[PDB]
């Protein structure tokens, strides 16, 4: 803005003396450790004097001073009201009373493994804090405090300080990282200023320091939101005989990710705000903290009208943004502020406004001009059935938006994406999105540049989005990649669609089970917001490091990943066994894998996988659905029984022999599939014939196989038998010549 | 008598209820009944279990009458088969055919006797 | 207003923009455009079109008939009347988000608040047809396949010219790939229950629910946006004509939807959505037959 | 005058059928080609488009070079003949009770079948599922009499008669050169519902 450079950086770079006092172990009070440190790094006393007095209790009367705002916004961004432990797990207070877990404090990278908590990190890993603090000092030196570089500083915290706790001498705030706590405190502290500079006050010591309990009751914050509607009608507009099948499917789910990104980053500079206020962004849904005044509400209503005119001019009611705001006082604090109906129940008030506006979509003057007619069109866009601006891209007649999506699918491999003015694939009013190389930023004229899966600072001063993406090969080669070095593998490619089970039920309510409700704060759900986006948007490429697959989309709860079938099955086993260690077993997910032949269309492929996901949601909730709706196993007996226990023992038999070939395996599948009471006897006869038919050296190997196979045939609980069928499908598929 | 939901568990119990060679401890707990005397009984029923599929029941009732001949006759020769038709209630079940679906239920009942006999020793 | 026209399909393809999709019901505009395409080839359209511009006659889209006429789900009419067990009541708002049909026996309990776990009408198949030995020859056709007792019942004016037309739609079929085995039905004109014809109003100024897609007249569209809770659904497609030798496009009438709750129920149109420089009209029937909620 | 006469026949399968469709999952032992079925009853169906395209390609070899196929099956161009006057319906397997009285396990037999390489001499087994012999399906065929028509109505009747003799000389299914066809139309009667058109003299053209 025009003065908020003094307020935003000072309310963000305060408590960074809590890093150096953490690093080298000084005995000085932490309010001064970042105060003096700023002097040998930069020189701006107005930002500095907030950090000199952000504690506001060692010397409350020294210097109308904006550190008054930094004090109250530190209390409210903290879930509590304010001795050397690490950052605790967020899932220590999620759900049930389980073991305590603590993060190992590290930085982030594009090649770093997921840093899981454990019970062995109660001590204080002091040595990494030297490596953290020198990473700060190398990039805070050559740096300028402006709206150009208002955004590179946030990733400097969200990568490095992402696991460092805050105020470790405590009993409650054990899991609020300093990257998140500085992000929320700078988010609130701007919103007090936009709440106070609109009312007309200039002094900050009588409505903040003395009327704090009045401000604890004063409704001074909106919780804005939006909801991008019609996403799956836009993404899954693929059909059989689509000329670009998978590239358009990977482009449109990325297109609406940038559009959901640009609805955020264009509403915040229409206001006087920035990316600290955005508490979350996901698949269309995103949550803000804005100022509670008429100068910002009328900006929201105007921008909702102005942005829907953009969507209507390019999509014709396929997409619709729906705002909603809930005014709230300081009631998202665990200090018994009407604990049942206060925290979610004003986060729900903005959610009811979205439902009121998703149901009363347009108004008079738009719908009078929607169906004005006067258009003798002849050919339609054969993808999205639109009419205007038809071009002839590779002898099909497509529209103007779907033309750029083929161009955006060619520009998708780049690392940088810019907001041009008139350069194709529009995502806003006077805003178009373009893929661009690194040094082409000198050439092209832009307004904001988005960089994808990156943590380097660079010269672009960009905005760091995180889109999950991987390709080990082209999509049409994944069938022929399913061989081994021998040649033994079935030429199939599998598609998995994962989904976290009850994600909004774990986001919104989530933490109220432990305690009396003293963990139902904003900062827990803001840390839960990051940790579910930090997993699926960043860590999923580590799980797909060398696997022969292609993550088409991973965002929010949902993963959609085509690939070779040995690795896709290995992917989700490796994903969940990481994801249950990431969350201590809570937030179980569900998956559905489907084998498909070579050269089948992706719309036939992506649909039936969706049939298996919605079938696996209805097992009870927590299941994998291999290949077909009738292999719906729990994950808690698919990895520990099918994929690693039963398939290991079948593979241990059929490699230490040359006698029992595939014909023995195939006649077992008929016996496992029909399963009347008569086939129990016929199986007991079939194994006992071959027990003496074999050569008498390896008769114990067959007898320790057959009496162990007959054991899980007659169990009469069905949970030990259908697994044996699925274990033998995964063995013949691995030995298919 | 034997229904569809029990005739294999009946035949599982009948092999266990059948006696064993308690003496002659050279691979002991072996049966007095032998495999080849048992497969002579199933060779009667297995050629009706596949002509029940093809033909009517109205033509098979001449050989279904003959199964009471030879299950008695094989029981009269060796005392081991004599115990089989007592333990496994075969002469009771053979007089209760009356249609195709019990003929196939009895002929699957004889296969259940051969299956568990091969299984248990 | 008058007798409901029960129609038993057992195979039907209903639109929704694409060919890979098939909606359960078909709405007022389609069945009316079937009648005009029927009354033309009887040489009898001008007796129907002179009737088609009267206050006397009504018309209603399809709803499932499972031993009793059903109704749409009111759009947002149930109120938020319970901050307990958020883990599962959000899952309850998942199954009660694709329901869209309520029985008349208990539609008053829905406004009063009741869960009503949805029953099944016509599980939609998607069979992949072809054309042999051609270039680009794999289309895919969805199919509503009805559940052994479910019929559809347009609710219209009991008119003898209307019954002569809709006894011939038994043999021309509604919906999609008719002349390929879809949409052929058998009509059975029944009578209305007494507590349903009690509330088949058209001009009752109260908290009133629509039972068909209706584009209001422009004097009424201003005030109907205020308290209404509607869907919009984009009626469009190609105009069928025997007089073009060229497949043109309708002019994209954005209507309301059946189930749109409203106040001071408005009067609709017959919206000439003909393309530019086109011989005849494309009627695109849109006028409401409402449903009172509390009365 | 206006009329809609229909051709009610009982079709009959002297060999199997195989009308496939969506291919879900092979599952090793499971059927490599499941026949199309009625997804409520799980009885084998004959879809009407599988009749409608089959009897027009047969008549394309007879009446080709058009004009008499266009009015009986439609054409996307040619404004005279969109929705061309024949409205078929899917077959419904009438005798789901008469087959059970004959004694039958399920209505759809499974045929095992393979493929032998010319040099390796190694097999490659199918499981082509069929719908069994002498099942009867409900066959109905709405031909429409109109004001434009009754000049050529008699000459359409000498085509649909001939367009059902050819299905008795071709297969109407999938994999027809390997059997799986040989369908026969019996009790082929031409009733008139919703109309006034004398269907007497047509009924002797059918037999
Ligand atoms: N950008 C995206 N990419 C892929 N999947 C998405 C995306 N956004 C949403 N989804 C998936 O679609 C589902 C719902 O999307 P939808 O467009 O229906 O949201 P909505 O309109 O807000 O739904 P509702 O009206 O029920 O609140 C989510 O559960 C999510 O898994
Ligand atoms: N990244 C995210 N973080 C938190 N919540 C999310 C995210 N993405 C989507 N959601 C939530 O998901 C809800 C939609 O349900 P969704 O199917 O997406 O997950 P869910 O609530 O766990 O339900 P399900 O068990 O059916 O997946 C929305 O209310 C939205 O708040
Ligand atoms: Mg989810
Ligand atoms: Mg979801
Ligand atoms: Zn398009």
């Amino acid at each position: 803005k025009k003065e908020k450079i003094d307020l935003f950086y000072g309310a963000l770079l305060h408590n960074i003396g809590k890093v150096i006092q953490r690093a080298t172990g000084e005995r000085k009070k932490h309010a001064l450790v970042g105060a003096d440190w700023f002097d040998e790094i930069a020189d701006n006393q107005v930002i500095s004097d907030q950090i000199r007095y952000h504690m506001a209790n060692y010397q409350s009367d020294k210097l109308d001073h904006l550190a008054y705002i930094t004090y109250i916004a530190d209390n409210i961004a903290s879930g509590v009201d304010r001795t050397y432990t690490n950052q605790a797990d967020i899932f220590n207070v999620f759900g049930a009373q389980t073991d305590k877990r603590y993060f190992k404090p590290t930085v982030l990278n594009l090649k770093s493994k997921p840093n899981f908590a454990s019970a062995t990190y109660e001590p204080f890993s002091k040595g990494d804090y030297a490596a953290i603090a020198t990473r700060i000092k190398n990039e805070l030196a050559e740096f300028e405090f402006n709206q150009v570089q208002i955004d590179s500083l946030l990733n400097l915290f969200e990568a490095t300080l992402s696991f460092v706790p805050s105020s470790t001498n405590t009993k409650e705030i054990a899991d609020i990282s300093l990257a998140d706590h500085s992000r929320l405190t700078a988010a609130f502290a701007l919103a007090i200023y936009d709440y106070l500079e609109d009312k007309g006050r200039h002094n900050y010591k009588e409505d903040l320091f003395t009327k704090v309990s009045a401000f604890y009751e004063e409704e001074a914050f909106l919780l804005a939101s939006f909801d991008l509607s019609g996403i799956q009608d836009f993404i899954y507009n693929i059909n059989i005989a689509t000329n670009g099948a998978a590239k358009q499917l990977k482009a449109r789910s990325l297109y609406l990710d940038f559009m959901s990104e640009y609805i955020a980053d264009s509403l915040l500079d229409k206001l006087g705000l920035n990316r600290a206020n955005m508490l979350y962004v996901g698949g269309g849904h995103a949550y803000f903290v804005l100022a509670n005044t008429e100068k910002t509400v009328e900006t929201l209503v105007q921008f909702e009208k102005d942005f829907n005119q953009f969507l209507l001019a390019n999509f014709q009611t396929r997409l619709y943004v729906a705002f909603g705001w809930g005014s709230f006082a300081a009631k998202d604090i665990m200090s018994e502020l009407n604990s049942p109906e206060s925290y979610r129940q004003v986060y729900q008030k903005a959610s009811r406004m979205i439902s009121k506006k998703k149901i009363s979509r347009y108004d008079y003057q738009t719908l009078m001009l929607l169906n004005r007619g006067g258009k003798s069109s002849e050919r339609e866009c054969e993808i999205c059935h639109s009419v205007e601006n038809l071009v002839s891209y590779h002898d099909q007649k497509v529209c103007d938006i779907c033309r750029g999506l083929y161009q955006f699918s060619k520009e998708i491999a780049h690392d940088h994406f810019i907001i041009t003015e008139n350069e194709g694939l529009p995502i806003g009013p006077n805003a178009c999105l373009k893929g661009v190389a690194f040094e082409k930023l000198s050439q092209e004229a832009f307004s904001r540049v988005y960089v994808k899966n990156d943590y380097k600072a660079g010269t672009v001063k960009a905005t760091h989005v995180f889109v999950g993406d991987y390709q080990c090969d082209e999509i049409y080669n994944y069938a022929a990649l399913s061989k081994n070095e021998n040649g033994l593998g079935i030429k199939r490619l599998a598609v998995v669609r994962l989904d976290v089970d009850d994600l909004g039920a774990a986001f919104m309510a989530g933490f109220s089970q432990q305690g009396n409700g003293q963990y139902s704060t904003l900062s827990r759900s803001a840390t839960f917001s990051r940790s579910m986006s930090l997993f699926f948007k960043v860590y999923i490429n580590q799980f797909a490091s060398d696997k022969k697959l292609s993550i088409i989309y991973a965002g929010g709860d949902d993963v959609f990943a085509i690939g070779s079938w040995q690795d896709i099955i290995a992917f989700t086993v490796e994903l969940r066994e990481n994801f249950i260690k990431w969350t201590n077993g809570k937030l179980t997910l569900s998956a559905g894998i489907g084998l498909f032949a070579d050269k089948t269309p992706i719309s036939l492929m992506a649909h039936q996988t969706g049939e298996l996901e919605e079938a696996a949601k209805g097992n009870e909730k927590d299941s994998i659905s291999l290949f077909s709706s009738d292999y719906t196993f729990k994950f808690d007996r698919f990895i520990t029984n099918v994929y690693d226990d039963k398939l290991e023992q079948i593979r241990y038999f059929f490699n230490h022999q040359d006698e029992r070939g595939k014909n023995f395996i195939y006649k077992l599948i008929e016996l496992l599939r029909n399963h009347d009471r008569m086939n129990m006897a016929r199986l007991a006869y079939y194994l006992t014939r071959l027990e003496e038919l074999t050569r008498e050296t390896d008769r114990d190997k067959f007898k320790t196989f057959k009496n162990l196979f007959y054991s899980w045939y007659t169990n009469k609980n069905d949970k030990d038998r259908k697994e044996a069928e699925l274990a033998l499908l995964l063995y013949i598929y691995e030995i298919r010549k | 008598i034997l229904t569809d939901e029990n005739y294999v568990d009946i035949a599982e119990k009948a092999i266990l209820k059948l006696e064993r060679n308690t003496r002659n401890r050279k691979n002991p707990d072996a049966f007095f009944l032998t495999t080849s005397k048992l497969r002579n009984l199933l060779s009667l029923t297995s050629t009706l279990f596949d002509e029940s599929k093809v033909k009517e029941y109205d033509a098979l009732l001449d050989r279904i009458a003959y199964l009471r001949v030879q299950f008695v006759y094989q029981a009269g020769r060796e005392i081991a088969v004599k115990d089989l038709i007592e333990k496994a209630q075969i002469l009771e079940a053979l007089k209760e055919i009356k249609d195709r679906e019990t003929l196939q239920r009895f002929c699957r009942y004889m296969e259940a006797l051969v299956a568990y006999f091969k299984f248990y020793g | 207003t008058y007798k409901l026209y029960i129609m038993t399909f057992q195979n039907a393809h209903f639109g929704s923009g694409t060919l890979d999709s098939s909606k359960l019901t078909f709405s007022a505009d389609r069945i009316f455009s079937a009648l005009v395409l029927e009354a033309l080839k009887m040489g009898k359209l001008d007796a129907f079109l002179a009737e088609a511009n009267q206050d006397k006659f009504t018309l209603t889209d399809a709803f499932p008939f499972q031993f009793g006429p059903f109704l749409p789900k009111p759009i947002g009419y149930p109120k938020h009347d319970q901050s307990v067990d958020v883990k599962e009541v959000r899952r309850q708002a998942k199954l009660s988000k694709k329901l869209q049909f309520l029985a008349l026996e208990n539609v008053d309990d829905y406004l009063n608040g009741e869960l009503f776990e949805n029953e099944e009408h016509a599980v939609i198949d998607t069979v992949t047809k072809n054309q042999p030995h051609k270039d680009d020859n794999l289309y895919q056709v969805a199919t509503t396949r009805f559940s052994n007792d479910t019929s559809l019942y347009v609710i219209a004016n009991e008119s003898d010219l209307l019954n002569e037309l809709m006894s011939s739609l038994q043999y021309s079929g509604l919906g999609g790939k008719r002349s390929s085995g879809f949409g052929r039905f058998e009509l059975d004109i029944q009578n209305i229950p007494l507590e349903l014809s009690d509330r088949l109003t058209k001009n009752h100024s109260d908290k009133v629910m629509s039972l068909t897609t209706a584009l209001p007249v422009d004097a009424d569209l201003e005030e109907a946006m205020e308290d209404g809770h509607y869907l919009l659904t984009k009626s469009s497609g190609f105009a069928f004509s025997h007089a073009t030798n060229e497949n043109y496009r309708k002019q994209d009438l954005y209507k309301f939807a059946s189930g749109s709750t409203f106040s001071k129920t408005f009067e609709g149109q017959i919206v000439d959505v003909r393309p530019l420089d086109f011989p005849h009209a494309v009627l695109n029937y849109a006028k409401p037959l409402f449903f009172k909620l509390e009365v | 005058t206006f009329a809609k006469i229909k051709f009610s026949a009982q079709i009959r399968l002297e060999t199997g059928l195989h009308i496939g469709g969506s291919d879900a999952f092979a599952a090793i032992g499971a059927i490599n080609s499941p026949v199309i079925k009625d997804p409520i009853t799980n009885l084998p169906i004959i879809p009407g488009s599988s009749l409608k395209g089959k009897m027009r390609t047969l008549l394309a070899k007879v009446y080709n070079e058009s004009d008499i196929l266009s009015r009986l099956f439609g054409n996307s161009k040619d404004k005279r003949f969109k929705m061309g006057r024949l409205i078929f319906r899917d077959a419904f397997l009438s005798n789901a009770d008469e087959l059970d009285s004959l004694g039958v396990r399920s209505y759809t037999e499974v045929k095992f079948e393979n493929t032998i390489d010319r040099i390796t001499a190694e097999a490659n087994p199918r499981q082509i599922e069929r719908a069994i012999r002498n099942s009867t399906f409900d066959f109905e065929l709405i031909y429409e009499i109109t004001d434009e028509n009754e000049n050529q109505v008699e000459e359409d009747f000498k085509v649909i008669r001939d367009g059902l003799k050819l299905l008795e000389l071709d297969y109407l299914g999938g994999s027809g050169s390997r059997g799986y066809g040989k369908v026969a139309f019996e009790n082929l009667k031409a009733t008139t519902v919703f109309g006034n058109y004398d269907v007497k003299t047509l009924n002797e053209l059918l037999t």
